[PDB]
């Protein structure tokens, strides 16, 4: 297997591959989350340089992880699909063993745990 | 067990070991596997000791009662009585018997009765576990109308090999000589036969 | 399907000074299920006492058989059978069924009326006699009883002391066996008086 | 062995016998067949002594790791399912356990889960498990009501073990009582059948089969 | 799971005041067939240990190779291989004992009963038994197979407990061993007349004796035995 | 066959016997009377191997009826039970034993006492205040241990029996289609038609 | 069990251990395994204890009737022939392994009988679980022309080998000496080398320790 | 087929006092009806004032003791030479035993020592690691003979105060080391009489705060 | 092994 | 586990499932629901080996629920049955197969049709108008052959089902403590509380 | 099957029958049970034909590869490779092999490898079902440092008896002579050896 | 039964 440590420390104590991953987020279309008194709203930008799009079938920016939790994102669209899939599987796995759907904190903590693993795993960016 | 009967010029000779084993333990190291059914009719017992003893006792009675009425029985008659018991009770008997007797008309005769209860009249016979190792030797060395001393050596050398290779065979080599002269018992000790 | 350990139960006999004691539990069960807490395993034919453990149908059958035989014995002999003689009768009767035996562990106890000697004996299922000076044990807790008797017992105990020893031997043995207990009976036998005591023991 | 747990107005009552056997040999009459997983969780043991003892102890470790990770006491459902999912992995291996997971949580209330070694997991209000489960059921079912007092419920649970302890050759020793409330489990003592039987027989006037 | 094919019978041994004696016949049985008559079942390891092996001979020959390899491996980077860091009987035994138990635990045993007889560096007698099950025990007298049933009773009449060992001389001890080998030849159906005997003494060292024979045998009384009654 | 119960009370013996006759995955009958009257004041309920049960019950019935005619006298429940036990005790060491378990409920007219005898197919006889055969015992014995009193009336005995049948209908795997109940007392044998 | 028979010049001597066992448990600490077939014919039994007693008692009876009928003292070969014909009939189902020994008008005799009905002749024999321990001693020490006192010593030494080294054998040594022209002397408990050491403590209970529910006088009289 | 298990017999016995504990075991090692050794100790000092015995199949017994002794060593290395408490040892042994639940160690295990309050402690384990602290436990071949005697004499079971009508039980009390050793010696002499696999020698290991002391006593060798 |  | 029935009628599928959970000679529970909802318009009843039944049912439920979230779309009853069959078809040649027999009752929203699938533990799938598993079939199939019509209403289907339960309660040896009945139609899954 | 290897003055001789039987039927009456593992290292195959063939093939490869690197292997080396296969796979092999080779230093050597996988270096060896009948004969007749003609007669007479008594043995007597001269194949037909 |  490919083993190379791609995410490593620099003299100034930065992990450039993690900081360059943030630049990819900064490039990504704007996504905003605002939680009210009895609701949360997820707003998402869609760049208008793409006309002749088919909005029926084009992947929606906001994804359902379970019937009660959603996930929007900014950055690489292809990368987001891998996080969403893992989260959806963990959501069903939690219902199966705990006999209770995930909390938003637990689902977040899992997704964050996956993102972290890729910052000190060999052969992955 | 290693037993054999050899017919020579002056009559017949019966030879056997003296070892009875239960599993790998020797119950008796001085067994007398040569038994008398009549004055000059003897047998060699192989297989279940209990079965062969029980059979031998019945035949002696039959030949004693035969003698009371019709005088001395033939060696064939004795073998016929042995066969009758062995064949009719083949399902409940583990007994390989060699019958050997001296008539004055017929001289030395040897009948072998294997497990089946079949009768086989032979110039010489070998039976028991030890016999397997000396088929080659006995076949190559046996001759008809041997002398007493030749027949004693033939049996001694044969059983010596049988004893050497068979775990179930050992101890002394007993022999019984049947001739017109009478009945002679012979014994041969390890210190003699082992270094043949 | 082990005939000797379906119903369960124990008998123990001991000798003292000019006295014998025989004791038994009261349990009759069907393996795990306890059925009866009144099933006595000690009988008597005149002054001779017989305790029988093992398969309960055979315990009942042998009691009826020995009553039958001791009754005819008395009519013909014009006297009560003695323990030594009865022991032989039990042995004869059991070995008569050598290749279809009664699944029992009988125990004879009593005092010879002529000699005044305390006598106890145990048998195997095929009828082999086990004569003893000290004690005989039988049943599903025979191991336990052997351990209790061998440690507790001492010779020439007085009837009142012997009672305590045999009782503690049975009780503590029965409490370490699942198929034994559920009440106990102790016979204290002297030359010309017999006391029968029911023991208090744990009912599990 | 005989263990029973039943649900009533006052909460959950858990009664177990204290005897362990190897064949017809009585190995011990002083065994703790209830494990205290935490203040609000109880585990009952029937079948293999080692299997029950080991895996129910192990469960307590898994329940502790849950409340460290999730900053919250594990549900009776989740706790029972950790054990039922574990034994199911070993199904066919020859594990012999008949267990009841009894506890209180806010979201569930008082809950009992039957979990056995062939992977059966059942929520219910009454369970009896062991060689003398039938003997316990007989007395418990014929006297059970939802409106029993904490005092009466504790007695019925005790009397149901005693009933089995008597008739079943492989049940006895002593009765260990527990009462599970919203505030957690409360221990209601060890009761030797040696004394309890005669005490019950005399006071109740029952057990007329026995020579008094 | 094995079945033993070519087998060796009783190994017998006992302690005496200054050291240990071990003996074993030179037979390789093939069931009831007394197949091989030149088999050595006593294998010396250095000048202070002898390993006596009964049971399967193929597994015995494997154990021979292991001990041979153990001596080589011990000598590697070991200036004191023939002095303070030489192989002890206790080291050799513990190694075999470990192997025997590991093999039984993998359900593929070395089908053997082994007696390690030797003298430790401090002059102490070493005598310990191990078999295919990995069962280990030590006693003033040790024997395998028929030896356990017939030899031990005779050897125990000499050394019945620990306090008898200082009272037992090499002459008395050796006589008891040679007598036991004769009794085994009378009564063991898978024994031979020819045997090897080893003495490990804390003063005279290892004395290995080959091509010994059972002698002074009583057979004369056999002439008087006729029939079964 | 399966469920047969017996409860001896103050002045009577009560025998309950399941009505189901099952073979394979089919309940062939739901009104079977698993009992024979041996004499006017002696009733025997039976359960066990198919065929053996009735064949044994009727054979005993014939013998007791023959004795009654010969001596112009009714055998005591103790005497009948002893006779039945001996027949089973013979049977168990036969070529093909009767695999029949019985309860004998009788009223001894000389003693003026009800008597309940529990005899298994081995010939294991016991006099009991309450008895059961097969798996029934595993539920009923502990229940009766608790609720039974020796001085109960026939009506109390029937209520105690209802408590047993309810517990069996709740926890028993198989549907035994209720029970036929019969009372043996000084006036003889009569059947409770509504249970 | 450990039973041996040894022949000396003017008689035969049989000795046996005194231990009877069920499984690993010792049922009888001191049981006599020496049986009287006739006044001068004695037999030592191993195998099923019940079978050995029964078969010895049955032949012992038939030998007495035969002795009265023939007006002659019974012979060892008669007891042997009757035994081995009976044992053979039952094809080993009677687990009786006997050492038969005695003196008669014919002389002194020593035989061994097996359950299946086989018989052996010898100057020294050993049967039972401890036979190999006993036979080891017999093979080591036996010689031709033993005296009475030597034969008793050898026989008891062979039993002791069994007692110590065999788990099946233990307790004491019974001996019977059958000498020609003399009454057979049965030496029960000839050696008692396994006496139980004084217990550390008396377990005599204080009177009233046991809890009692009922008392009653039992009627043994008519 | 190859049978990986065997029975080496013998019996062990652990009793707990107030400020001491004893673990006793006979020194006889057997296979079938043969004695392997008359002195083969199976009661071991494992350090940290813990004594241990694994009676049954000696190979599995030695393997377990060896693994536990090693477990004590690594407990010191990994936890700054901390003393392994008897309760902690007991749990550790459960894990050793249950690790082989599907290929079990064929042994009855007893450990003895002092708890963290300085009081006598005995723990006993079934072959697959189910364990329980007790005042009293006999293990091995003669467990069924000794255990009911211990119930009667240590825990005073079935014993009632004389004249109290079997209402007041005999009160529980700690036994002196002198009284405990009397029961151990009488337990083993009784076991030796009636069990064939028990005898030869008795070795007792007594654990006080001062350390581990040994005592040896002869037993009957039949 | 034990059971409960 | 034991009795699970299914009847596809005009506009719905009806699943009846016995409530008894028996182990040994003890009915441990009499209110057990032997069914899982795989999707809003798909219900699966199950019967077979203890543990395997629920473990299998929940595993399938999780997979169908995962698919529903991923595609934001409900799988057709045909698609779900095909998935379930393949899982059992894999299972039977596993080291330890799922010994679980299932009925899948679903309403296809695209076709506007009820569908009943009968799948055994071997992975033997069949679409039926009425199905049963275990011994139940030996009584119900012949009864439904006679009384069933393809154009029946949900109410007619429930009366037809009552006729099955009555026949089973009469002739079945074991007490299965009645049934939980559920209806799958265009409006989804609902339970009949009084049966 | 009847096979044997005899060591004489000029080297070693391998002898075998030619009969392979399935049950009581003869599958091949002209089997070559003598196989080459190296130029002057040969073996005798007894037991499962499939197993003994498979083993023989592996060793020839091992000794060919040995020769490529380290030159000619010793007869002991060949026997060691045979043993290694037989011993390590004892659970899955029914093979009794006699290894016989000629070195110039060591001369004629015979190693027998029974079922166990043990190695036994002998002056002569016999194996296979037929061997049992000629233990007695071979022991009495074998001498060390025999001539070629004596060793050929010894093997011919020995296998002649083995064939006469063993149902599983028959056909021709094949022999292979290993000496400094080279490798010589011999064959002997029933019409010759039967009437010895 | 018993043995000897
Ligand atoms: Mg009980
Ligand atoms: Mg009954
Ligand atoms: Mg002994
Ligand atoms: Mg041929």
């Amino acid at each position: 297997g490919y083993d190379r440590a791609l995410s490593i420390f620099s003299p100034d104590g930065h992990i450039f591959q993690v900081e360059y991953a943030l630049e990819a987020v900064k490039r990504g279309t704007c996504a905003v989350g605002v939680k009210g008194k009895n609701c949360v709203v997820l707003g998402c930008e869609r760049r208008s340089t793409l006309k002749l799009q088919d909005t029926r079938i084009t992947p929606s920016k906001v994804s359902k992880i379970d019937s009660h939790v959603v996930l929007s994102f900014s950055g690489l669209n292809a990368d987001s699909r891998i996080l969403i899939e893992k989260a959806r599987v963990e959501a069903q796995s939690h219902r199966l063993t705990l006999e209770d759907p995930v909390t938003v904190e637990y689902l977040t903590r899992y997704v964050a745990g996956v993102q972290q693993r890729y910052t000190q795993s060999g052969g992955v960016r | 067990t290693s037993i054999m009967a050899v017919t020579f010029k002056d009559g017949v000779i019966l030879g056997a070991d003296s070892r009875t084993t239960t599993g790998a333990y020797i119950a008796n190291r001085v067994t007398d596997k040569l038994t008398r059914v009549h004055d000059k009719i003897w047998c060699c017992r192989s297989g279940s000791a209990a079965d062969t003893q029980a059979i031998a006792d019945i035949v002696q009675y039959h030949l004693e009662l035969y003698t009371s009425q019709y005088g001395t029985p033939s060696t064939e008659t004795a073998a016929s009585v042995f066969k009758e018991l062995c064949y009719e009770n083949k399902d409940n008997l583990t007994a390989g018997i060699i019958v050997a007797g001296y008539d004055d008309k017929n001289k030395g005769e040897v009948y072998t009765i294997p497990l089946g209860g079949s009768v086989h009249k032979l110039p010489y016979a070998i039976a028991g576990s030890g016999s397997t190792f000396i088929y080659g030797y006995c076949d190559k060395n046996f001759r008809e109308n041997m002398s007493k001393e030749e027949t004693v050596d033939f049996i001694k050398h044969s059983l010596s090999q049988a004893i050497k290779w068979d775990g179930s065979s050992g101890g002394v080599i007993r022999m019984v000589v049947l001739t017109a002269a009478g009945v002679e018992r012979l014994i041969f000790y390890p210190d003699e036969y082992e270094q043949l | 399907s082990d005939p000797s350990s379906i119903n369960g139960g124990i008998v123990v006999a001991m000798t003292g000074k000019d006295c014998v004691a025989i004791a038994c539990d009261l349990r009759l069960g069907s393996q795990s299920l306890g059925v009866s807490n009144k099933f006595e395993k000690i009988f008597h034919y005149g002054h001779v006492f017989l305790g029988i453990t093992g398969l309960a149908t055979d315990v009942t059958t042998l009691n009826e058989m020995f009553r039958y035989k001791t009754n005819l014995y008395k009519l013909k002999e014009e006297r009560a059978i003695e323990p030594e003689t009865f022991t032989q009768l039990v042995s004869s009767s059991l070995y008569e069924r050598r290749f279809g035996p009664y699944f029992v562990g009988p125990v004879v106890a009593g005092i010879n009326s002529k000699s005044g000697k305390p006598f106890i004996a145990g048998f195997d299922l095929i009828g082999c006699i086990d004569e003893a000076k000290d004690f005989i044990v039988s049943g599903t807790a025979s191991d336990q009883l052997f351990g209790m008797c061998e440690s507790l017992y001492e010779p020439n105990l007085e009837p009142e002391d012997l009672f305590e020893t045999i009782s503690q031997a049975l009780l503590n043995a029965a409490d370490r066996d699942a198929l034994s207990g559920w009440g106990a009976v102790v016979y204290i036998i002297k030359k010309d008086e017999v006391v029968k005591r029911y023991l208090k023991m744990r009912q599990d | 062995t005989t263990t029973l747990a039943f649900r009533f107005q006052g909460g959950i009552i858990v009664a177990v016998d204290s005897r362990a056997t190897a064949g017809n040999w009585v190995a011990s009459q002083t065994v703790k067949k209830v494990i205290e997983i935490n203040p609000f969780l109880l585990g009952t043991m029937a079948g293999g002594a080692a299997d029950c003892q080991f895996w129910e102890t192990w469960l307590g470790s898994q329940c502790r790791l849950h409340e460290l990770r999730e900053k919250e006491r594990i549900s009776v459902a989740a706790a029972s399912k950790i054990l039922s999912n574990l034994v199911y992995q070993y199904k066919g291996a020859g594990l012999s356990m008949g267990t009841m997971i009894c506890g209180y949580t806010r979201k569930e209330g008082p809950t009992i889960y039957y979990v056995d070694s062939d992977g059966t997991r059942l929520k219910g209000d009454i369970f009896c498990v062991g060689s003398g489960q039938t003997f316990a059921y007989g007395v418990l079912d014929s006297n059970y009501k939802w409106d029993l007092s904490v005092e009466d419920a504790l007695y019925l649970g005790k009397r149901s073990i005693l009933a089995a302890a008597h008739r079943d050759a492989y049940s006895g020793g002593s009765v260990n009582l527990y009462h599970v409330t919203e505030d957690g489990w409360i221990y209601h003592g060890n009761h030797d059948v040696g004394e309890l039987f005669w005490k019950v027989k005399e006071e109740e006037g029952s057990f007329n089969n026995v020579i008094g | 799971t094995q079945q033993p094919i070519v087998t060796g019978t009783s190994v017998i041994s006992m302690k005496y005041d200054n050291g240990v004696i071990i003996a074993a016949d030179n037979l390789g049985s093939y069931g009831s067939l007394l197949r091989f008559n030149g088999v050595e079942r006593l294998i010396p390891v250095g000048d202070n240990t002898v390993v006596g092996i009964s049971g399967d001979i193929s597994d015995m020959q494997h154990i021979e190779r292991l001990l041979k390899d153990l001596v080589t491996e011990n000598a590697y980077d070991n200036p004191l291989a023939d002095a303070e860091e030489a192989l002890e009987p206790s080291y050799i035994f513990e190694y075999l004992a470990t192997v025997m138990y590991q093999r039984r635990s993998k359900m593929n045993p070395l089908w053997n009963a082994i007696i390690v007889a030797g003298v430790q560096s401090n002059g102490d007698q070493f005598l310990r038994y191990v078999n295919l099950l990995g069962v280990t025990y030590s006693s003033p007298t040790l024997a395998t197979g028929f030896g356990a049933h017939m030899a031990n009773p005779l050897l125990r009449k000499v050394v019945d407990r620990e306090s008898d060992i200082p009272k037992t001389t090499v002459q008395v001890a050796e006589e008891a061993i040679v007598n036991a080998m004769r009794v085994l030849y009378y009564r063991d159906a898978r024994s031979s007349r020819n045997f090897s005997l080893a003495i490990i003494d804390k003063n005279t060292g290892l004395t290995f004796k080959k091509n010994l024979q059972v002698e002074n045998m009583k057979w004369d009384f056999a002439k008087d035995i006729k029939g079964y009654g | 066959m399966d469920i047969i119960l017996g409860i001896r009370v103050q002045d009577s013996v009560i025998l309950a016997s399941s009505k189901a006759v099952t073979r394979g995955i089919s309940v062939l009958k739901d009104s079977d009377d698993k009992t024979r009257q041996l004499s006017p004041h002696t009733l025997m309920s039976f359960a066990g191997e198919a065929g053996d049960t009735v064949q044994f019950a009727e054979y005993i019935q014939a013998n007791i009826q023959l004795y009654s005619i010969r001596e112009d006298y009714e055998l005591s429940p103790q005497a009948v039970s002893s006779f039945v036990r001996q027949e089973l005790a013979k049977s168990i060491r036969s070529r093909r034993p009767y695999q029949v378990n019985v309860l004998i409920g009788g009223y001894d007219k000389k003693k003026n006492k009800p008597e309940l005898y529990q005899i298994d197919y081995l010939g294991t006889k016991v006099e009991l205040p309450y008895g059961a055969h097969g798996y029934s015992g595993f539920y009923t014995f502990s229940l009766l241990d608790h609720h039974y009193r020796p001085d109960m009336t026939t009506e109390e005995g029937l209520d105690l029996l209802k408590l047993c049948v309810q517990e069996l209908e709740k926890r028993m795997p198989m549907d035994f289609k209720g029970v036929i109940v019969k009372i043996v007392d000084k006036d003889g044998i009569r059947q409770v038609d509504d249970f | 069990t450990t039973i041996v028979g040894v022949k000396f010049n003017n008689g035969v001597v049989i000795a046996a251990d005194t231990r009877s066992t069920q499984g690993p448990i010792v049922a009888d600490k001191n049981c006599a395994k020496l049986h009287r077939i006739s006044p001068k014919i004695w037999c030592a039994g191993a195998g099923t204890a019940a079978d050995t007693e029964a078969v010895t008692q049955l032949i012992g009876s038939n030998i007495e009737l035969h002795s009265l009928y023939t007006s002659r003292e019974p012979r060892v070969v008669s007891a042997l022939q009757m035994l081995k014909q009976h044992l053979f009939k039952y094809q080993g189902h009677i687990g009786a392994y006997l050492i038969v020994a005695g003196v008669d008008p014919t002389g002194s005799h020593l035989f061994s009988i097996h359950a299946h009905g086989s018989t052996d002749v010898g100057y020294y024999l050993s049967l039972g679980s401890g036979s190999l321990a006993a036979m080891a001693v017999l093979e080591s020490h036996w010689k031709q022309d033993l005296t009475k006192e030597e034969a008793i010593k050898l026989a008891s030494d062979a039993i002791q080998a069994g007692i110590w080294n065999d788990l099946g054998s233990g307790s004491n040594v019974d001996v019977c000496v059958m000498e020609i022209g003399k009454d057979a002397e049965y030496l029960r408990n000839y050696l008692t080398p396994n006496v139980r050491e004084e217990k550390q403590k008396s377990y005599k209970f204080p009177r009233g320790t046991t809890a009692v529910l009922k008392e009653s006088i039992v009627n043994i009289c008519d | 087929q190859f049978n990986p298990y065997g029975d080496n017999g013998g019996t062990i016995l652990g009793i707990a006092g107030e400020d001491f504990a004893v673990l006793a075991g006979d020194t006889r090692n057997i296979t079938d009806y043969s004695i392997n050794s008359r002195y083969e100790p199976k009661v071991f000092d494992c350090g940290d004032n813990i004594v241990m015995s694994a009676n049954g199949f000696a190979a599995d017994g030695d393997a377990l003791v060896k693994r536990f002794k090693n477990s004590v060593k690594w407990y010191h290395f990994d936890h700054n030479d901390k003393k392994l408490s008897i309760n902690s040892a007991a749990r550790n042994i459960q894990h050793l035993l249950y690790g082989k639940r599907f290929f079990p160690y064929y042994v009855h295990t007893i450990i003895a020592g002092l708890d963290e309050d300085g009081k006598g402690a005995v723990y006993s384990f079934d072959p697959v690691g189910s364990y329980e602290r007790e005042q009293c436990r006999a293990g091995g071949a003669a467990a069924s003979l000794i255990m009911p005697f211990l119930d009667n004499q240590v825990n005073f079971k079935n014993q009632y105060e004389p004249g109290t009508n079997g209402k007041v039980k005999k009160p529980l009390k700690y036994l002196s080391v002198e009284e405990v050793i009397k029961l151990v010696r009488d337990s083993f002499t009784s076991a030796t009489e009636r069990h064939i696999q028990v005898g030869d020698g008795l070795e007792i290991l007594i654990v006080t705060k001062d350390g581990v002391r040994k005592e040896f006593y002869e037993l009957k060798r039949d | 092994f034990l059971y409960x």
